[PDB]
């Protein structure tokens, strides 16, 4: 019961998917043959939520995948894990989009997407009850941020009542790999603000930080943000596959988190992370948890969160501990910090707790926090969408599909609109 | 107690330079679900779903309370230990000038 | 030929229901399947040969404590179809339970109340029990409490409602329905005992000595209070005490009646043998203001009547030798219009301990039910909360698109306003 | 609540006024004998004692309930006679900090007489009031 199914465009958010289900898999005990070999009892309750059921007992994720050009999922299927996807699934255009926004939201996109659009209603008519939808996605593409934010709208329009889940990938000044990545991240930006019902941001430069800092391993690979950003996505949805004290379903973090429905821009974060040659040093304690879980390094963003205040926070415990401990170092939290959480709301973090933690942790913590600090990041993506604009720079590769410069214009508005709106809180007072 | 034995046991002072002698002498990371055995963090993936701290609590709470009952007696003995040397001590002051005199 | 029915709701009740129905099994000896290797009547119902049913009913939306029920070891012991269990939770907004899902569910609930009242001849009345912060567990509550009040009409219901402690909280949003739930329970409900977690914590820690409690922790005493107030309708006593007894006795006004109890002896096994726990200490300890249940301060305002239980060995003569010592004290004084306000019931049945607990045997213990003027201090904080993010309209949108009105929030501080100020015309001297 | 350092005249006349109440227990010093707000609240009760409740009140040696009398006696009391003592000053009299409290005493003495010819006027308004209603009924 209230499942959600899983949705993925573009390269990056296919080798986020690639991790993510494996991660899924290996907490379930299901094999890379799709065949359960699991050790406890629960590990088949509410297996529901992620895996369909087919002749001859074995699973089959209720994954969609879409992109414009072949190749990843040609190279998705050949890696492990990759025989659980139903063939049927995979849905492709032989052109792609050459990171123009443009061709993958108007003239190639939308010819395309009507026969993803039938395999997504497929999934979601069948369903039991339906929770609702996740999305992974890059904004620094043409194809994943024009085709993914496109069908935001269309499953929308469609399922109005339903909860979205966006997991949104902002282009970085500091790691550049595109040069045109300002122009279909402000474009992106715009239309996602006016859908989705929560977008959590991620940034490949924060994630270098901490696996440089934190864990201290001397070479990163893309597989290590992946096993970050899928540690980080399976703890959201934790407590509504396990029992727990407090059970907390997305529709209840939304409800928690989201004071006013424009504000749902969110920054995240895992605990705990420790070194392969300190993992013996320290002791697993709620304290040791909840004082890495608000370090500035820890979260998944470059954005610094002393640079501004907690609308809200969340939290989701995993593993078996004591509720009064939790409830007294949440105070605590809140009252050694009270310069940097906003006053005309008080009692402002939420707490979670699952009794079944990750496989090979005693304790885990995911940390979900609504905070106006966020509004550095919009800042620079337009500082240099406006530096790139006012000459008219690569204008012409998205005029000649259609596209004018008054899109961008009301791109460019709205997008400061919110970037005004959103710190117009922070200065409020009571 | 400080305490030595007898002046042939330690048998190297008579003008020792053995002591200058000596100096002479000199002249896609997977940590996360990886934790190491040794470490607090590890928990076994068969007790994984043991779900109660209340159960666990309890019988972690008794022993926690037990060492430190075992540990009071022992300190105790010690501090007992020390008076009855003393009292002893003073017993056979007494038995000892009688023991001279009786010489 | 008297019975009463429990009505448990949401996550917080059916955890609170499942410690009372634990101790209840052991302190009548039938084992959990339910069958015995006349006093049962009162909360049992005999099938004809063996097994005993619980004359209680489970409901909840969302679905995982009612199926982690149905498969622990009290499975054969409830009727397989009064565990009433729905697909979608509230997810903490009251509007939802109240007005978008709860009243397909309310039906059926409105007919298992049928179907088990028709059986019971001598029925005394009913008793609630619900965690108010919460979106399914209040709105329900409120949404049976308006059905039953006149699909009955005069039968008595109490209600063991849980209130957020002062700044300890779980979710960020409890205020809102807290006020809201107040509201319609303020019209509703015959009686109110406050529950809030922090004070039961600070009792916890001070006499149990447990330095990491969870919730069960908290439950088994809250049970043990349900069992003491209810044992004179099971067993014989010298002082016998009914439940239509207490409008009578504890009311003195319509609108009035918020009261909150306290628990006295609370000590293990470790050190309770040591000292005699004689009526007197006993009687004392159960007035101290640092062992009430709720986070009050009693020396901020004056009594209006006390209602307070015996059981064990306890003689008459002893019981008013120490209500004269306590009538003497100068530190608690009661209000100028009531020259006698204590009611004393005496019970011979001592408290049954529970295997693995925490509460150790002991052959006398009291319960106090007391009415104070000093309830005022929790409704001005909570109203306080409340205006602090009503001033902004915040967390609005969540409620107004599900049905609810824009004015429904008004017309609750109203009424709460209306209760503070009835609270400050009764306790001033004539 | 910044008011200026008081003169030795006025530092003799707020002790003088505080030597005509008859307090509950004999002064000694007061910087000392005010920091747990119960001398305060006996005073006030002298002159309004419909007002403050004194029994709320528990001598206090400790940081803690010296400043839990302090906010009671501060919101419940003082606000009623239209001032507030803010929390600096009330950490600089729990303290026994010189001047702090003959400063507030200065400030509740002034505010005493004030409520109290406020509390006056009131009475004589309604005691006029009720006279000409009932010279109106009289003639019914
Ligand atoms: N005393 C006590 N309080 C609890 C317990 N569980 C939850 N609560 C309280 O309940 C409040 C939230 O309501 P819940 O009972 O958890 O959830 P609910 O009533 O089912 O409402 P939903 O969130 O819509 O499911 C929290 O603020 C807790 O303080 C419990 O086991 N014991
Ligand atoms: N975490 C992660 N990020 C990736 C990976 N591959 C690419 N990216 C990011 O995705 C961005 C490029 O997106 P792109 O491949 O053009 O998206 P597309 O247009 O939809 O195919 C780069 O800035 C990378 O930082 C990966 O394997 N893991
Ligand atoms: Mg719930």
């Amino acid at each position: 019961m209230r499942e959600i199914v899983h949705i993925q465009g573009g390269q990056c958010g296919n080798q986020i998917g690639a991790k993510f289900w494996e991660v899924i898999s290996d907490e379930h005990g299901i094999d890379p043959t799709g065949t359960y070999h699991g050790d406890s009892d629960l590990q088949l309750e509410r297996i529901n939520v992620y895996y369909n059921e087919a002749t001859g007992g074995r699973y089959v994720p209720r994954a969609i995948l879409m992109d414009l050009e072949p190749g990843t999922m040609d190279s998705v299927r050949a890696g492990p894990f990759g025989q659980l996807f139903r063939p049927d699934n995979f849905v492709f255009g032989q052109t792609g989009a050459g990171n123009n926004w443009a061709k993958g939201h108007y003239t190639e996109g939308a010819e395309l997407i009507d026969s993803v659009l039938d395999v997504v209603r497929k999934e979601a008519e069948g369903c039991d009850c339906l929770q609702g939808f996740q999305i992974t996605h890059s904004l620094g593409g043409g194809t994943g941020s024009g085709m993914g934010t496109l069908l935001i709208s269309k499953v929308r329009e469609e399922y109005p009542d339903r909860i979205m889940e966006t997991f949104s990938v902002v282009p970085s000044p500091k790691v550049s790999d595109t040069v045109v990545e300002p122009y279909n991240a402000t474009l992106s930006v715009h239309q996602l603000v006016e859908n989705a019902d929560e977008c959590m941001v991620i940034d490949n430069e924060a994630l270098y930080d901490i696996c440089f800092r934190t864990l201290k391993l001397t070479t990163p690979t893309y597989g290590d943000l992946n096993h970050l950003v899928s540690a980080a996505m399976s703890g959201v949805t934790c407590c509504l596959r396990f029992p727990g004290q407090l059970n907390s379903d997305l529709r209840k973090l939304a409800v928690n988190l989201i004071p006013f429905p424009r504000l749902h821009f969110f920054m995240i974060g895992f605990a705990p992370l420790t070194s392969r040659g300190s993992q013996q040093y320290r002791a697993l304690t709620v304290p040791e948890l909840t004082q890495q879980m608000f370090d500035a390094k820890n979260m998944m963003c470059a954005a610094d969160p002393r640079h501004g205040r907690y609308l809200t926070a969340s939290a989701l415990f995993r593993g078996r501990m004591s509720t009064k401990e939790v409830d007294e170092q949440m105070l605590n939290v809140q009252n050694k910090n009270s310069s940097y959480f906003v006053e005309w709301i008080p009692n402002n973090i939420k707490s979670s707790i699952c009794d079944i933690p990750p496989k090979g942790l005693k304790m885990a913590v995911t940390f979900v926090g609504n905070s106006t600090a966020i509004q550095e990041m919009f800042k620079r993506v337009a500082e240099q969408f406006t530096a790139m604009f006012r000459r008219k720079a690569f204008l012409h590769w998205y005029t000649g599909e259609g596209m004018d410069e008054m899109e961008f214009t009301e791109a460019e508005s709205n997008m400061n609109d919110l970037v005004s709106e959103y710190q117009q809180y922070q200065d409020a007072t009571a | 107690s400080v305490q030595p034995r007898t002046r042939l046991e330690r048998e190297a002072m008579k003008d020792k330079e053995s002591i200058e002698k000596t100096r002479i002498n000199q002249r896609v990371k997977q940590l996360l679900h990886n934790p190491d055995p040794k470490s607090t963090l590890f928990i076994p993936e068969n007790q994984r779903f043991d779900k109660d701290f209340s159960v666990f609590d309890k019988q972690q709470r008794d022993q926690r309370f037990a060492t430190k009952e075992v540990a009071l007696e022992k300190h105790r003995i010690e501090a007992l230990e020390r008076e009855s040397k003393r009292w002893e001590q003073m017993e056979n002051q007494v038995n000892k000038e009688q023991v001279k005199r009786q010489f | 030929m008297r019975e009463v029915i429990s009505i448990h709701v949401g996550q917080g009740g059916i955890q609170v229901g499942n410690a009372c129905w634990e101790l209840f099994c052991l302190e009548h000896g039938i084992q959990p399947d339910g069958q015995m290797p006349d006093a049962f009547n009162t909360f049992f119902s005999e099938t004809g040969a063996g097994k005993h049913v619980p004359r209680a009913v489970f409901l909840d939306l969302e679905p995982t404590v009612i199926d982690e029920v149905r498969t622990g070891t009290y499975r054969q012991l409830f009727h397989p179809e009064q565990l009433i269990s729905g697909k979608e939770d509230a997810a903490n907004n009251f509007a939802r339970g109240h007005y978008t899902i709860g009243k397909e569910i309310v039906d059926l609930c409105l007919d298992r109340i049928r179907k088990l009242a028709d059986n019971c001849t001598g029925l005394q009345g009913f008793l609630v029990f619900n965690s108010v912060g919460g979106g399914t567990g209040s709105g329900l509550g409120s949404l049976l409490l308006e059905r039953l009040s006149v699909d009955y009409g005069k039968k008595s219901k109490l209600g063991f409602t849980i209130y957020p402690s002062p700044q300890v909280s779980t979710a960020v949003v409890e205020p809102y329905n807290s006020i809201l739930s107040t509201h319609s329970l303020l019209e509703h409900t015959d009686v109110a005992v406050m529950l809030d977690n922090e004070a039961i914590y600070d009792i916890c820690r001070r006499n149990l000595d447990i330095e990491r409690p969870t919730y069960t922790n908290l439950n088994r005493l809250i049970a043990q209070v349900i069992s003491s107030l209810t044992a004179s309708l099971r067993f014989d006593g010298a002082l016998n005490v009914d439940i239509t007894e207490f409008q009578t006795n504890l009311v003195p006004y319509p609108r009035i009646h918020f009261m909150l109890s306290s628990y006295a002896p609370i000590i293990s096994a470790e050190k309770a043998y040591h000292e005699q726990l004689s009526v007197a200490e006993i009687t004392n300890s159960a007035f101290e203001p640092a062992n009430m249940m709720a986070k009050c301060d009693p020396r901020h305002g004056k009594y209006m009547a006390c209602s307070m239980m015996y059981r064990g060995d306890v003689v008459p003569k002893d019981v008013n030798a120490s209500i004269a010592t306590i009538k003497t004290k100068r530190t608690i004084q009661f209000v100028d219009w009531c020259p006698t306000g204590f009611k004393v019931g005496i019970n011979y049945q001592p408290p049954t301990v529970v295997p693995g607990g925490d509460l150790a045997k002991v052959m006398r213990a009291v319960c106090m039910i007391s009415n104070s003027t000093a309830i005022a201090e929790v409704f001005s904080r909570l109203d306080h909360k409340f205006d602090l993010m009503y001033a902004k309209r915040a967390f609005v949108h969540w409620y107004v698109g599900e049905g609810m009105e824009e004015g429904e929030f008004s017309e609750a501080r109203e009424d709460l306003a209306a209760l503070e100020k009835d609270y400050e015309e009764v306790g001033i001297e004539t | 609540m910044d008011a200026p350092p008081l003169n030795e005249e006025e530092l003799n006349q707020i002790y003088n006024w505080i030597d005509g109440i008859p307090l509950s227990r004999p002064k000694k010093n007061i910087t000392r004998d005010f920091a747990d707000g119960c001398m305060l609240a006996e005073v006030i009760s002298h002159y309004c004692p419909k007002l403050v409740e004194v029994h709320n009140y528990s001598q206090a040696h400790s940081v803690t309930q010296k400043l839990y009398n302090w906010n009671t006696l501060n919101q419940r009391v003082l606000k009623k006679m239209g001032f507030q003592i803010s929390k600096n000053d009330i950490d600089c009299i729990i303290n026994a900090v010189p001047d702090a409290v003959e400063r507030v005493l200065k400030v509740c003495q002034i505010k005493l007489d004030k409520y109290l010819d406020d509390q006056k006027k009131k009475k004589d308004q309604q005691q006029y009031i009720e006279n000409a209603q009932m010279m109106q009924n009289g003639n019914k």
